[PDB]
RNA sequence: GGAUGACCCCAGGCGGUAGGGGAGCGUUCCCGAUGCCGAUGAAGGCCGACCCGCGAGGGCGGCUGGAGGUAAGGGAAGUGCGAAUGCCGGCAUGAGUAACGAUAAAGAGGGUGAGAAUCCCUCUCGCCGUAAGCCCAAGGGUUCCUACGCAAUGGUCGUCAG
RNA sequence: GUGGAGCCUGGGAGUGAGGGCGCGAGCGAUAACGUCCGCGUCCGAGCGCGGGAACAACCGAGACCGCCAGCUAAGGCCCCC
RNA sequence: GCUGGGGCUAGGAGUGAAAAGCUAACCGAGCCCGGAGAUAGCUGGUUCUCCCCGAAAUGACUUUAGGGUCAGCCUCAGGCG
RNA sequence: CGUGAGGGAAAGGUGAAAAGAACCCCGGGAGGGGAGUGAAAUAGAGCCUGAAACCGUGGGCUUACAAGCAGUCACGGCCCC
RNA sequence: AGAUGGUAAGGGCCCACGGUGGAUGCCUCGGCACCCGAGCCGAUGAAGGACGUGGCUACCUGCGAUAAGCCAGGGGG
């Protein structure tokens, strides 16, 4: 029997172009050019799947050191009255705090600067 | 000379930035005062053949 | 560059160009309207102007004059006896142009018509 | 300039002509040959 | 209520008649005859009768009222193209591909 | 641990080129098939943000299509392409660009026709004239002459034409 | 010392152009991103991540997948950052 | 001296007032078909997926040095413990 | 294609049935629009299915102080569900 | 003094719908392989052709100036 290559391939190119949808001139209309996109796409998502963990924590770190500031101290003191204190409310919510509850993240402040 | 060539291909979105200048203008006609039909200005009317108020051509 | 230079070259050279204008006023002079392109017809006033203003004069050099350019006898005949009385206190503008409204279809000629006036 | 082919009609038949192939061993092998294959000309048209 | 008119497999190339064809778009049907007639290009020629006869067919066919119609809707689209021999020098050869258009003009009715 | 592959718990390993090994997906075909799915719609095609699978893939849904397709479990191979200045074809870019093939040359009037710079006629102009005229022989093979045509051929046009 | 240790018999290989760096020599000129050996390392194959402005082999560290959680390494903490 | 027509000489052969010129637009050995899928230690190319391990670029010999044979290093199975 | 020996292609499919579209309309014609046939006509002869590159028309979002292997991660605006 | 919007000559992504093109599936008047059968023709002019041959006939097929065919036997309806 043969065995022509018939459906298959075809098959192949449509799965690939239909994730390159959306893309640039031939990287969304050529399989091969799609196809070196999506390997591009691939590593770049699993790079900043990561550094997406890092770019939030340098927003927050950013954020409460402003907020720290306005009480009389900067983000390295606060951070170390935190540790001393055993207060263990992370960057995430430290932040949150700083901006939606700033009597509480006050308090905090208050802990922080006892603790030293 | 050494034969010069097209290093790389033209996108479709650079040759038709090219043609950005390429549509026609439309004829400039105005209404002949005789007949009313349109015709270029300053041209003899080539339906009546009036020009400059008086008859000037076998249309 | 081209500073004040008179004359139209009509893509043709000295000898031609000649030509062009003495059979144009040849058969301006006959049929007394032609067509022609826009550019030719213009150069084409001042070319049969001058040769009807020789047959204003009527004399026999200004006849010898405008056979130079026009050749024929019969022609100079009609010019000298039946069109020059007709512009007799004319004083020049014996030619006018108008231009038609449709180019050619072949070459998309600007087309004009240049008559003798009455 | 004078090119290569320079058309004769007595050269033509003499040379590839149907009696020129019989008359030698390889001739009559192309003839077999070509009658083989289906040709449905044997020897180079030619008109006299 | 809409009329159509194709004329497939005109031997001029897409290029050229879009030209002519994107001045009518849009147009009265007055309005687009007048350009149609004093625009100098080869194009204007095979417009003006898909024009035309799509007039015809909205008149004729479809209870549509003459001095009501307006080209709603013109394009051009690429027909089969012949392809010819074009013998250069040094006995090479190139391809020349003369163009086909189908070209439809589609006529509506402005109402008011 | 339970009974031996059910699943659960605890622990540890799990970057990877040449390469070794393991487990799977899908394609053509055969048994399964005198069967079963199928016009209340086969295969193929086009969508899907839905479901299953680590993945290769498998479903299901809508549109198209109009006559085929074949399960569980096995069998056999022309069995998976992005590259070979690969092969065949199709279509792009360069680009409305270079060019339209001797710089002997053209102009107007009048016909014809749906349509004319280009076909016919007239007049004017120019070129060849030991030729660019005439007559033979090779070679070509109906190209000759009329009528009727203009899709293609004609480097444009075409009413004309080898 | 229970380790993707080790030994034995077989099946399948691939490799037999390495390279930078550190240390010990020869060659060179106590030249070379030089050459040639020795021990080690890394790149090769970790052009995956952090630092070094950027940079295979220098420093930090061996990436199974996910997290808008925490601690550090080298390096940093005046603004870009 | 040039030129038409009709002829003859060819592939390791012709022909050459000699240039290895020419022998049907590439002649230090024509063209076609066949031997033929020559041979090519060279260059290129080698097509689904997941999981585990994971090198070498050294030694010896080699008309050998950009190829090999054996050894070293990788992998799998069984055995030992 | 080659003087020749010799080389040597491309090119299948309307529909069950021609019922292969009378007649009218625009047009020189080609072509099309109605009418008609057919279960179906984007099965209409340039005919089954009709992918892709490629070309175009319409709509949504977007762009004329901006630096790029064209992606990716985040947030915001707009359109749709 | 400050700040923020509607521009699109043209371009980009997405959606729809077409054009071009002829992949895919289905189909087969064709081919392929094995097996079996069968196996020479020609001067009584072969093989293979050329030119002809129809009321109207380009080509193919058939046939040979008795020319898509003439005579006779058999089949068939
Ligand atoms: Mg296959
Ligand atoms: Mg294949
Ligand atoms: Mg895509
Ligand atoms: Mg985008
Ligand atoms: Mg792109
Ligand atoms: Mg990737
Ligand atoms: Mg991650
Ligand atoms: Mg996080
Ligand atoms: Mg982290
Ligand atoms: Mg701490
Ligand atoms: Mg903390
Ligand atoms: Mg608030
Ligand atoms: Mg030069
Ligand atoms: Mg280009
Ligand atoms: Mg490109
Ligand atoms: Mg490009
Ligand atoms: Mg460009
Ligand atoms: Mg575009
Ligand atoms: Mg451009
Ligand atoms: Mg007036
Ligand atoms: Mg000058
Ligand atoms: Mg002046
Ligand atoms: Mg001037
Ligand atoms: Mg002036
Ligand atoms: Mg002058
Ligand atoms: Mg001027
Ligand atoms: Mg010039
Ligand atoms: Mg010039
Ligand atoms: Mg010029
Ligand atoms: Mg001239
Ligand atoms: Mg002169
Ligand atoms: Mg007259
Ligand atoms: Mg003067
Ligand atoms: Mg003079
Ligand atoms: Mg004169
Ligand atoms: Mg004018
Ligand atoms: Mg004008
Ligand atoms: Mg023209
Ligand atoms: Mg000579
Ligand atoms: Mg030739
Ligand atoms: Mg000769
Ligand atoms: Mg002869
Ligand atoms: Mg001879
Ligand atoms: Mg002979
Ligand atoms: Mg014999
Ligand atoms: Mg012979
Ligand atoms: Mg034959
Ligand atoms: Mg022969
Ligand atoms: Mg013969
Ligand atoms: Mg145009
Ligand atoms: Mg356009
Ligand atoms: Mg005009
Ligand atoms: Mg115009
Ligand atoms: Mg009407
Ligand atoms: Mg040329
Ligand atoms: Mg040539
Ligand atoms: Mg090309
Ligand atoms: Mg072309
Ligand atoms: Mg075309
Ligand atoms: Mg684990
Ligand atoms: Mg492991
Ligand atoms: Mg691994
Ligand atoms: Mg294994
Ligand atoms: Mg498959
Ligand atoms: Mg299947
Ligand atoms: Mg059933
Ligand atoms: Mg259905
Ligand atoms: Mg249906
Ligand atoms: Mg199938
Ligand atoms: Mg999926
Ligand atoms: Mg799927
Ligand atoms: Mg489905
Ligand atoms: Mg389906
Ligand atoms: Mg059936
Ligand atoms: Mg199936
Ligand atoms: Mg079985
Ligand atoms: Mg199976
Ligand atoms: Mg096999
Ligand atoms: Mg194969
Ligand atoms: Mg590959
Ligand atoms: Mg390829
Ligand atoms: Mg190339
Ligand atoms: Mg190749
Ligand atoms: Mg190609
Ligand atoms: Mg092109
Ligand atoms: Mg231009
Ligand atoms: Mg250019
Ligand atoms: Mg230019
Ligand atoms: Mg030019
Ligand atoms: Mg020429
Ligand atoms: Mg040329
Ligand atoms: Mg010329
Ligand atoms: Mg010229
Ligand atoms: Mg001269
Ligand atoms: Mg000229
Ligand atoms: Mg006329
Ligand atoms: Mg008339
Ligand atoms: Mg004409
Ligand atoms: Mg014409
Ligand atoms: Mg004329
Ligand atoms: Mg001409
Ligand atoms: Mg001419
Ligand atoms: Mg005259
Ligand atoms: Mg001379
Ligand atoms: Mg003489
Ligand atoms: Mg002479
Ligand atoms: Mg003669
Ligand atoms: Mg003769
Ligand atoms: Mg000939
Ligand atoms: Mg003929
Ligand atoms: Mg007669
Ligand atoms: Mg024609
Ligand atoms: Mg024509
Ligand atoms: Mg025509
Ligand atoms: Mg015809
Ligand atoms: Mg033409
Ligand atoms: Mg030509
Ligand atoms: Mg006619
Ligand atoms: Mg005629
Ligand atoms: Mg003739
Ligand atoms: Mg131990
Ligand atoms: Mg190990
Ligand atoms: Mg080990
Ligand atoms: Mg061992
Ligand atoms: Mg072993
Ligand atoms: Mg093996
Ligand atoms: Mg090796
Ligand atoms: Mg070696
Ligand atoms: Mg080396
Ligand atoms: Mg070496
Ligand atoms: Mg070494
Ligand atoms: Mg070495
Ligand atoms: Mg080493
Ligand atoms: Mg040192
Ligand atoms: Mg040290
Ligand atoms: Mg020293
Ligand atoms: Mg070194
Ligand atoms: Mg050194
Ligand atoms: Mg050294
Ligand atoms: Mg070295
Ligand atoms: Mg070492
Ligand atoms: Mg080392
Ligand atoms: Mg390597
Ligand atoms: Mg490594
Ligand atoms: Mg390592
Ligand atoms: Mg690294
Ligand atoms: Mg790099
Ligand atoms: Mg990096
Ligand atoms: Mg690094
Ligand atoms: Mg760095
Ligand atoms: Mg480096
Ligand atoms: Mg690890
Ligand atoms: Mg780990
Ligand atoms: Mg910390
Ligand atoms: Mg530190
Ligand atoms: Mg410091
Ligand atoms: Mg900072
Ligand atoms: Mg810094
Ligand atoms: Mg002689
Ligand atoms: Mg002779
Ligand atoms: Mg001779
Ligand atoms: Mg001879
Ligand atoms: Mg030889
Ligand atoms: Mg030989
Ligand atoms: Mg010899
Ligand atoms: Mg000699
Ligand atoms: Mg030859
Ligand atoms: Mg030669
Ligand atoms: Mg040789
Ligand atoms: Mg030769
Ligand atoms: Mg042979
Ligand atoms: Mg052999
Ligand atoms: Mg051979
Ligand atoms: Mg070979
Ligand atoms: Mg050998
Ligand atoms: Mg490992
Ligand atoms: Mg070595
Ligand atoms: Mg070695
Ligand atoms: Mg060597
Ligand atoms: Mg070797
Ligand atoms: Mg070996
Ligand atoms: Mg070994
Ligand atoms: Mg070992
Ligand atoms: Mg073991
Ligand atoms: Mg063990
Ligand atoms: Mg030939
Ligand atoms: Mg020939
Ligand atoms: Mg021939
Ligand atoms: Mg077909
Ligand atoms: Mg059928
Ligand atoms: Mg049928
Ligand atoms: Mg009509
Ligand atoms: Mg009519
Ligand atoms: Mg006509
Ligand atoms: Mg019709
Ligand atoms: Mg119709
Ligand atoms: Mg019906
Ligand atoms: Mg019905
Ligand atoms: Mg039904
Ligand atoms: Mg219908
Ligand atoms: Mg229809
Ligand atoms: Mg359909
Ligand atoms: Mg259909
Ligand atoms: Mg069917
Ligand atoms: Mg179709
Ligand atoms: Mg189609
Ligand atoms: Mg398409
Ligand atoms: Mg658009
Ligand atoms: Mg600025
Ligand atoms: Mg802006
Ligand atoms: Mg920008
Ligand atoms: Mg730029
Ligand atoms: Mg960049
Ligand atoms: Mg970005
Ligand atoms: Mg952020
Ligand atoms: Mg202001
Ligand atoms: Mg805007
Ligand atoms: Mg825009
Ligand atoms: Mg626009
Ligand atoms: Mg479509
Ligand atoms: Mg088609
Ligand atoms: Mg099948
Ligand atoms: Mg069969
Ligand atoms: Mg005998
Ligand atoms: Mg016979
Ligand atoms: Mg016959
Ligand atoms: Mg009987
Ligand atoms: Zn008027």
């Amino acid at each position: 029997p043969r065995a022509k290559t018939g459906v298959v391939r075809r098959r192949k190119h449509k799965k690939i172009l239909k994730l390159a949808k959306g893309y640039w001139g031939l990287r969304s209309k050529s399989f091969r050019k799609a196809r070196e996109t999506l390997f591009a796409a691939g590593n770049y998502a699993y790079a900043h799947r990561k550094r997406r963990k890092r770019d939030f924590r340098r927003l927050w770190i950013v954020r409460i050191n402003a907020a720290c500031r306005q009480h009389g101290l900067n983000y390295s003191t606060f951070i170390h009255g935190l540790k001393k204190a055993g207060i263990e409310v992370d960057r995430k919510n430290l932040a949150d705090l700083a901006v939606r509850e700033p009597q509480v993240f006050a308090e905090l402040v208050e802990r922080a600067k006892a603790a030293q | 000379a050494k034969h010069p060539v097209p290093k790389k291909k033209t996108s479709k979105a650079r040759r038709d930035a090219r043609r950005s200048h390429h549509a026609l203008t439309p004829p400039t006609l105005v209404p002949c005062p005789e007949c009313k039909a349109m015709k270029p200005p300053h041209t003899v009317c080539p339906e009546c053949g009036y020009y400059a108020g008086r008859k000037v051509l076998e249309v | 560059m081209r500073h004040l230079k008179s004359g139209r070259k009509l893509n043709r050279h000295s000898s031609h160009r000649l030509a062009l204008y003495r059979n144009q006023a040849k058969s301006l002079l006959t049929h007394g309207r032609i067509t022609t392109t826009v550019p030719k017809a213009k150069e084409l006033r001042g070319f049969v102007d001058h040769l009807i203003h020789l047959a204003k004069r009527g004399d026999l050099h200004a006849r010898r004059l405008v056979l130079r350019d026009l050749q024929d006898v019969k022609l100079v005949r009609k010019l000298f006896d039946e069109i020059a009385p007709r512009y007799r206190d004319r004083q020049g503008g014996y030619t006018r142009v108008l231009k038609l409204a449709e180019r050619r279809r072949g070459d998309g000629a600007p087309l004009a018509l240049v008559e003798l006036v009455e | 300039m004078k090119r290569t082919w320079q058309p004769n009609r007595r050269k033509r038949a003499k040379t590839h002509g149907f009696r020129a192939r019989m008359r030698t061993p390889g001739g009559r092998k192309v003839l077999k040959r070509r009658r083989q294959k289906g040709r449905w000309r044997l020897t180079p048209a030619v008109r006299k | 209520m809409e009329a159509k008119a194709i004329a497939r497999y005109v031997r001029i190339s897409p290029r050229k008649v879009r030209l002519v064809v994107d001045l009518i778009r849009g147009k009265s049907l007055e309005e687009a005859r007048n350009i149609l007639r004093y625009t100098n290009k080869r194009g204007a020629y095979f417009v003006a009768k898909v024009l035309e006869s799509a007039a015809a067919n909205a008149v004729n066919n479809h209870d549509m009222l003459e001095d009501r119609l307006y080209v709603k809707a013109a394009y051009v689209d690429e027909g089969p193209a012949l392809k010819r021999v074009l013998p250069r020098a040094r006995g090479r050869a190139d391809i020349i591909k003369k163009r086909t258009s189908h070209i439809t003009v589609i006529l509506g009715e402005k109402h008011g």
